[PDB]
């Protein structure tokens, strides 16, 4: 949870391209040059898609971190996460995550993107019900049940799924935003009672 | 791939107005939100429509004197500046992102050029 004694940026940070954003967040010269952890508690926010990034082993000593932009990397193992809990804005589309219980601690997250990722199985997302913002686009997913506890959803992106029963979503009265193109979606009754939606979309169903 | 097409701004007078307008081309979207940050110190959100949709938000320094609307049939976003204040001074940036609460936080958004706003007196 805390680097004891200043330590170089490549040895807490074994993969090598995140070493590279840890140097270039911190304005270092070189991945060579030590940290402290009083240095890596000033770190807010990372940014770092399409960098290449295969491990994010090391960020675990980034306490307040809130806001993580990690698209288009080569992750699997989001473990490193898990106790980032001043967390509140992650994006990991175009990744290969599919063990989602690492995020069942992020109880400060208000948005989440995974778009991208070879999902089907999003029942570990039943964890974060104080979710505001979730972007599940360009998944393989077809049960939604878990959604129906994230009442505090406003905006929610599944299009480019294999979603037909949308159900779950009958109780989410503060949905704003519902994004639900390319599913096999035919019958929206269950949507009938949301109030606020302003922006729905359900473009190019494939029946079945 | 997502051109803005940025016009207005220049100099004006404490208390007078001014209208940006700015109009997005080579999006797929049917919904999207577009609006202005501005930078002086960090750039910061000024406001935004969902063009297509109908919400808006403002910050709360530029509430009650800007105004922003949409044409959406034209792309295009538009933000009447009234009442402007010497804190007004700044570039002004049309931006857009598919997604509105997304597109509060810049780092993932399409960005023109920008255009200077000076506000005299």
């Amino acid at each position: 949870e805390t680097i004891t004694v200043s330590t170089p940026i490549k040895q807490i940070f074994p993969d090598d391209a995140f070493a590279e954003t840890i140097k270039d967040n911190l304005k270092k010269k070189s991945v060579t040059d030590a940290v402290t952890q009083n240095e890596l508690n000033s770190i807010d926010q990372i940014i770092a898609n399409n960098s290449d990034i295969k491990s994010v082993q090391g960020i675990q000593y980034l306490p307040n971190v809130t806001k993580l932009f990690l698209n288009g990397n080569k992750l699997t193992d989001i473990k490193p996460l898990v106790n980032l809990k001043n967390l509140g804005w992650l994006f990991l589309d175009e990744n290969k995550i599919k063990d989602l219980s690492s995020l069942k601690d992020l109880k400060k997250l208000k948005s989440l993107s995974l778009e991208h990722n070879g999902i089907s199985d999003i029942n570990g997302l039943v964890h974060l019900p104080q979710l505001e913002s979730l972007y599940l686009g360009n998944n393989k997913i077809t049960d939604i049940t878990v959604l129906s506890r994230l009442t505090k959803l406003d905006t929610l992106s599944l299009e480019d799924n294999q979603i037909s029963d949308i159900v779950p979503l009958a109780g989410l009265t503060k949905l704003q935003n519902l994004y639900l193109s390319k599913n096999h979606i035919s019958d929206l009754r269950a949507l009938a009672g949301l109030k606020n939606l302003d922006v729905l979309e359900l473009f190019s169903q494939e029946a079945l | 791939q997502v051109k803005l097409e940025e016009s207005g701004g220049g100099s004006v007078q404490a208390g007078g107005s001014l209208r940006l307008s700015c109009a997005a081309s080579g999006h797929t979207y049917s919904t999207y939100c577009m609006g202005w940050f501005r930078q002086v110190k960090e750039r910061e959100g000024v406001a935004r429509i969902n063009v297509g949709g109908s919400s808006t938000w403002y910050a709360d320094s530029v509430r009650d004197r800007f105004t922003i609307s949409q044409d959406n049939a034209k792309n295009t976003v538009y933000l009447q500046m009234n009442s402007l204040k010497l804190e007004d001074t700044a570039i002004y940036y049309c931006t857009l992102h598919r997604f509105c609460n997304t597109w509060s936080l810049g780092t993932l958004n399409v960005w023109g050029q920008g255009t200077q706003v000076t506000v005299s007196s």
